[PDB]
């Protein structure tokens, strides 16, 4: 299904934002002369990527590309040359951690529910098709609709070998205010290191965008984690939403929540939202011619 | 149906403790 593109079907117009671990570009591609043109996003990675480097951004991107759930963005093509390329349908409202950091006074609790729920979706869908996302934040999420978010990828997912549970990531650089402890500490990541990003994540969507850990040093994020220090409940959490998240920053990882349940729980809070979450002032929100 | 928090006048710790949750706090050991 992974669609190998030719660097003159896209024409990126646009840089759209860009890290130091890649670039975005908008992002226009048309296929092999075919009619007309449909919108994208270029995502090209940066660091000088190893001959092992690059079979695992293949292999994720295989999976990447034949994604059915709603709630995860599916690959359109990849462009390797001198550098990658990722070719995925544009979304235009965006990175969902600036959104709700400037739509502050209007998202409402079921919102921030849902979006919840869905992410939850993605994330498990991502789980069965043996994926380790490794990249799981707000700024990483993405709207369709205010009422329909996806997950993005930009190839730091990695592909599970069938016998396998673990993966020992090489170096670099990493999110480490949303990575687990093993993460941080052993560059080990799993399903469950993928929860606990799910934790930092929900908590960083019911602070409305605000800075996890903030004020302090990724220097020892480490040790503050060893001494059994987590995210703050946040205001408009009532306790029962609050500690799923911090069931989700356990050491132990085997005994975080799994998405699977995580779906179901988010799902019925859903359904009653204000019970939940209490956010003030809730219940608004040529031819012709001369 | 609310038992949001107790912050003042809003305000949010940087960290928040769950020692000595031996679920959260983790044998250094050292």
């Amino acid at each position: 299904l992974l669609r190998i593109l030719k660097e003159t079907e896209f024409k990126k117009i646009k840089v759209l934002g860009s890290g130091a671990f890649g670039t975005v570009y908008k992002g226009l591609w048309i296929p092999e002369g075919e009619k007309v043109k449909i919108p994208v996003a270029i995502k090209e990675l940066r660091e000088a990527t190893s001959p092992k480097a690059n079979k695992e951004i293949l292999d994720e991107a295989y999976v990447m590309a034949s994604v059915d759930n709603p709630h995860v963005c599916r690959l359109l093509g990849i462009c390797l040359t001198s550098t990658v390329q990722l070719i995925m349908q544009l979304m235009p409202f965006g990175c969902l951690l600036d959104y709700v950091r400037e739509h502050k006074d209007n998202i409402g609790s079921q919102y921030l529910l849902n979006w919840c729920v869905q992410i939850a979706k993605g994330m498990n869908y991502l789980e069965d098709r043996r994926l380790v996302h490794r990249d799981l934040a707000a700024r990483n999420v993405l709207v369709k609709t205010p009422q329909h978010v996806k997950i993005t990828d930009f190839g730091r997912a990695k592909l599970l070998g069938a016998e396998e549970k673990e993966y020992h990531a090489e170096g670099g650089k990493v999110p480490i205010k949303w990575m687990a402890l093993e993460s941080i500490l052993h560059r080990i990541y799993t399903h469950q290191s993928d929860v606990w990003s799910y934790g930092v994540t929900v908590w960083e969507l019911m602070t409305f965008g605000s800075k996890p850990y903030d004020g302090i040093p990724a220097s020892e994020i480490s040790s503050i984690l060893e001494k059994g220090e987590r995210l703050p409940q946040p205001p408009i959490c009532t306790i029962d939403v609050y500690m799923i998240m911090v069931k989700c920053w356990m050491i132990d990882a085997d005994s975080r929540p799994k998405f699977r349940e995580l779906i179901i729980e988010f799902s019925k809070m859903a359904r009653d939202p204000q019970r939940y979450l209490v956010i003030q002032g809730d219940e608004r929100m040529e031819y012709l011619i001369p | 149906p609310k038992s949001l928090p107790s912050y003042l006048n809003g305000v949010m710790p940087p960290t928040q403790s769950f020692a000595p949750d031996p679920k959260y706090v983790s044998s250094k050991a050292l």
